[PDB]
């Protein structure tokens, strides 16, 4: 019988541990895949910016090759 | 404080910022001056949105002033609350645009856009933490359609998790008999559609109509424009610059109005809406206050809201007024109008309530509707934009800056695609 | 000893949170500066308001309590209000941006900037417990940061503090008052990531509580402070039995023993009774009999449903004032024969009782007229998943559009957390059908 008890201890200690521990770790994941999603989000949002710009450049470089002739 | 940062470029954009810090300046008990003479402190719990506190207690507009030609400006720094501004907030160029989109957004816009960034960055580095910010300009002209959506992707590039809010007025024939509007607006709205949370369209096809029609002048000038514009930008940003509980930021409007990022263009709508000459028997009620705000006679934007649906709705109801009254009213009309709400955004109407009335009215109600019938608007840009590059008529002014054709079919894809889009949540159904 | 602490999270929850424990100060004699003259043990104690109460050498009697909010308005308030002197102003937390009504910003962008010192705010609550119960969490399911936030803090507050009991005072959105179209989205976001962390929730419907003052009160538009006036009522009807003594008295945690059958069946569906005006309590004594009849009263629950519709598993009395066990018994009796309460099969019918002596206070200029007696029903119904039935139905209008939801993918979301989410409230509903069946 002192054995069980001891059994049943352990197992409520076991129990709450692996709680606090999958807890932990499940919001470890969504922290992380949370800010790898918004900082891509960020990024291809920067990189169309970025895809004007180039643009841009181009129009103005179009200018001088026709006012050039 | 939530800081939002005011620009205004062009000529049509100066012109309706300057008659926008005119009136809601009156409203805060700001004079000329800057200095407060209000009465009330619901004057001045939020008046850091919009104004600078500087040494001596002035209050000093958070507002840059753009243009590629002194003219406007100048005008402007000579009217009545000229003073007010941060004289270094003047960014002007000397060429102009010449109505030229290109020239604008390539050309002599792209060398004075960062001489604008210097001082969009001054205002937003002593800002408590800034909001985002609100453009005027029109679609129409050169500069604040081409330079003005210029400036728009800059900020964003800088300041890509802020809110970006625009007030674009549309071109229409009615008003101005510049032939290449069309061109220039299509081309505004193919940067508007990626680059901007939220945009109240100001048709100019509308503001024409109402002061013709309703208001009985029968020479409408782009002053009695502008007073339909005033009073409609005071009305849609009473959310922001008083205590209040509903859309009272940037970003919970946008989250409440836009259900998908692409629409975003909002139609403005003001009451009440009447004559000098026609006399007031009794004061305007509830029912008929509401009733009015719905109309689309009362709408800044040439659509009929029965001719689509409502994915979304804001009203503002200011003056002093019964709520219970409002809210029975509110509900009477969606549910009598059931049908033009989209059934799958439950609640999609919400209320606010200010007790500042406008001036020189006991009450008001301001409207902003994000409707499927905008698409009315885009079809009429995009006829008269069609009428002429299918001729290529006048691409000289901008290949020349250059441009080629490309960029114009892409952009009219990209507002044909817009139009299809509005049209595709028209008809989706809950079952 | 059995210290609680409550935590206010976002507008509703800090709202709440003054409104409560202004009550809580007038029904202990708490002055707002903090003094207690009836306090004759200076700057400690184990007495039963020492739950709620730390008291320094001074003499001030401070709650145990955070306040916490990502933008500063309201809480602002509270350090300036009536009641500044009351708190220590590291037990206020504010941030500069709020949560935008998305819960994407309350528990993940704007959240995660502060979550680090709530945390350490809270550890130093709990460093001045000698033996801490648990925490109370009050907050909205439809903002940004009640929503977001909450879910957030809940995790975290799993892994520092074990399984340690966590309540929760939620507010469950209203047509009437509510602020954003995607409260539906927030709603069941947070119920689903909070479910697992907490050991029971009082839900509030902010609908019943409206209709209640305008039919009860002749409140024509009730204001949130007049909702906020009338839930503090109930918070401290449930928690009275922490915070005074009594030989009648029932602790909160024995009531929840027999209120949660299984861990996920945890919502408890409040009744309270009498809600009237002066002027219709004036010379009109409403007796014990009467406040127990109301409780089986639609019109009276915190949250819209209907119990005839569903099974009860529990039924719990918790008076207050002059009521004393004989005309508990009598009025039970009446109700036991001419209202049909339908118990699961697997579940004893007893109604569990609970008395604590002192009277019910209300504060001046309110609405609520004062009363030798009230009760507080907290019944175990299957019917109450009528209210997860509704929020399911508006979120799923909705989302078959992906209305809004890009609001949520822009800050980091991915839909997986909406359709995992919205499954665990399918599951959760099948639930609460499964335990009305009876035995095979
Ligand atoms: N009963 C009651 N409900 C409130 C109160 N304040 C807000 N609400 C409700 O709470 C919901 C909105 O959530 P809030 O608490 O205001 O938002 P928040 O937690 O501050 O989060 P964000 O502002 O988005 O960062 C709506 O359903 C409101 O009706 C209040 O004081 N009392
Ligand atoms: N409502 C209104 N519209 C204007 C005003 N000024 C110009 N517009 C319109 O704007 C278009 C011309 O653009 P404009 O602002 O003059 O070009 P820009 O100065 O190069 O940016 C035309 O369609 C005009 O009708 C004004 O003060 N009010
Ligand atoms: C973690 C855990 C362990 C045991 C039970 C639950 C639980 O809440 N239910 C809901 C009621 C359902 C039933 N009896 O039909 C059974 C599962 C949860
Ligand atoms: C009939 C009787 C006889 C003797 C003692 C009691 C009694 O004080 N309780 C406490 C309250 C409990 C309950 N159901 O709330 C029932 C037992 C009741
Ligand atoms: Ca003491
Ligand atoms: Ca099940
Ligand atoms: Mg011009
Ligand atoms: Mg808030």
């Amino acid at each position: 019988k002192r054995e069980h008890e001891r059994e049943v201890i352990q197992k409520a200690i076991e129990e709450n541990n692996n709680f606090i521990k999958m807890a932990k770790e499940k919001l470890a994941q969504k922290m992380e895949s949370n800010k790898e999603n918004r900082e891509a989000h960020l990024a291809a949002m920067l990189e169309r910016l970025q895809e004007k710009d180039k643009h841009a450049e181009e129009v103005r470089k179009n200018k001088e090759l026709k006012e050039e002739a | 404080m939530r800081e939002i940062v005011h620009i205004q470029a062009g000529q049509c954009g100066n012109q309706i910022g300057a008659k926008f810090w005119e009136v809601i300046s009156d409203e805060h008990g700001i004079d000329p001056t800057g200095s407060y003479h209000g009465d009330s402190d619901l004057q001045l719990e939020r008046i850091n949105v919009y104004y600078n506190e500087a040494t001596g207690n002035k209050y000093v507009p958070r507002a840059i002033l753009v243009d590629l030609e002194p003219g406007t400006m100048d005008s402007v720094r000579s009217g009545p609350f000229g003073q007010i501004f941060r004289p270094d907030n003047f960014v002007f160029g000397q060429s102009g645009a010449g109505n030229n989109w290109a020239k604008g957004h390539y050309t002599e816009g792209a060398e004075l856009v960062d001489s604008v960034l210097d001082v969009v960055r001054k205002e937003s580095e002593s800002c408590d933490c800034l909001q985002g910010f609100q453009l005027t300009h029109s679609l129409g002209g050169g500069t604040g359609s081409g330079m003005g959506t210029l400036l728009i992707s800059k900020i964003r590039e800088e300041y890509p998790d802020r809110i970006m809010n625009t007030f674009s007025v549309m071109p229409s024939p009615k008003v101005s008999d510049t032939v290449v509007e069309p061109y220039n607006a299509t081309l505004s709205v193919h940067q508007l559609v990626e680059n901007t949370d939220e945009t109240y369209c100001i048709d100019n096809e509308a503001l024409y109509d109402i002061c013709f029609r309703t208001l009985k002048l029968t020479t409408p000038t782009y002053g009695d424009l502008n007073h339909l514009v005033s009073a409609t930008m005071s009305g849609v940003t009473t959310c922001l610059r008083f205590p209040g509980q509903l859309n009272a930021d940037l970003r919970k409007l946008a989250v409440n109005m836009v259900p998908f990022p692409r629409l975003h263009f909002f139609m403005p709508g003001f009451a009440p809406l009447t004559s000098r000459g026609s006399q007031q028997y009794r004061a305007l009620t509830v029912p008929e206050l509401t009733q009015q705000m719905f109309d689309s006679k009362n709408m800044m934007a040439a659509c009929d809201p029965r001719h689509g649906r409502y994915l979304t709705v804001a009203a503002i109801f200011r003056g002093r007024m019964s709520m219970k009254e409002v809210d029975e009213q509110m509900l009477n009309v969606q549910n009598k109008n059931s049908s033009y709400f989209v059934e799958w955004i439950p609640n999609n109407v919400k209320t606010a309530v200010c007790d500042i009335p406008p001036r020189g009215l006991k009450m008001s109600a301001t409207f902003i509707g994000n409707s499927t019938a905008i698409q009315e608007l885009f079809k009429r840009i995009s006829e008269q934009f069609t009428a002429m590059f299918r001729r290529k008529a006048f691409l000289h002014w901008y290949t020349g800056e250059g441009m080629d054709e490309m960029e114009f079919t892409e952009a009219e894809s990209n507002m044909n695609d817009l139009v299809s889009e509005y049209q595709q949540y028209q008809d989706a159904t809950a079952d | 000893m059995r210290e609680c602490i409550s935590i206010h999270v976002g507008q509703a929850g800090v709202q709440i949170g003054n409104a409560c424990w202004e009550l809580y100060c007038l029904e202990h004699g708490i002055q707002p500066d903090g003094q207690m003259p009836s306090d004759k043990t200076i700057g400690g104690g184990d007495d039963s308001f020492n739950t709620f109460f730390s008291e320094t050498g001074a003499g001030k009697h401070v709650p145990r309590a955070v306040f916490v909010d990502l933008e500063p308005t309201v809480i602002d308030e509270v350090r300036t209000g009536t009641y500044r002197q009351l708190f220590h102003p590291e037990q206020l937390i504010t941030g500069k941006e709020d949560a935008a009504n998305n819960y994407a910003r309350g528990h993940y962008t704007i959240g995660k900037e502060i979550i680090d010192l709530v945390l350490d705010r809270i550890r130093k609550l709990a460093d001045q417990c000698t033996g801490l119960q648990g925490f109370l969490v009050f907050h909205s399911f439809g903002g940004g940061t009640g929503s977001g936030f909450t879910s957030l803090l809940m995790e975290r507050l799993s892994v520092d503090y074990g399984k340690k009991s966590k309540l929760e005072f939620s507010i469950y959105p209203a047509p009437q008052v509510s602020t954003a179209v995607v409260e539906p989205y927030n709603s069941i976001l947070t119920t689903h990531t909070t479910l697992e962390h907490s050991d029971c929730a009082f839900m509030v419907d902010n609908e019943a509580i409206y209709d209640i003052c305008r039919r009860n009160l002749d409140i024509e538009r009730p204001t949130y402070t007049n909702l906020n006036r009338l839930i503090s009522q109930i918070v401290s009807s449930i928690t009275a039995s922490l915070r005074f003594d009594g030989a009648l008295n029932v602790d909160l945690t024995e009531f929840q023993t027999n209120l949660v059958p299984y861990p996920r069946i945890h919502f408890p569906l409040a009744t309270y009774a009498p809600v009237i005006s002066a002027e219709k309590a004036y010379h009109e004594q409403l007796s014990v009999a009467e406040i127990t009849n109301a409780c089986f009263e639609p019109a009276n629950q915190m949250v819209k449903c209907d119990p005839r519709h569903g099974k009860y598993m529990a039924c719990c009395l918790l008076y207050r004032g002059d009521v004393v066990p004989k005309d508990v018994n009598a009025a039970i009796a009446t109700i036991k024969t001419k209202r049909s309460i339908q118990f699961v099969d697997w579940c004893p019918t007893g109604f569990k009782v609970g008395i604590n002596y002192q009277p019910p206070t209300v504060v001046p200029g309110g609405d609520l007229a004062k009363v030798q007696r009230a009760v507080c029903m907290l019944s175990n119904t299957t019917a109450i998943a009528e209210a997860w039935a509704r929020l399911d139905h508006k979120f799923d209008l909705m989302y078959a559009k992906r209305a809004f939801v890009h609001w949520y993918v822009g800050e980091g979301m991915e839909e997986g957390e909406f359709s995992e989410a919205r499954e665990d409230m399918a599951a959760l509903e099948k639930d609460y059908e499964e335990v009305g069946v009876d035995s095979v």
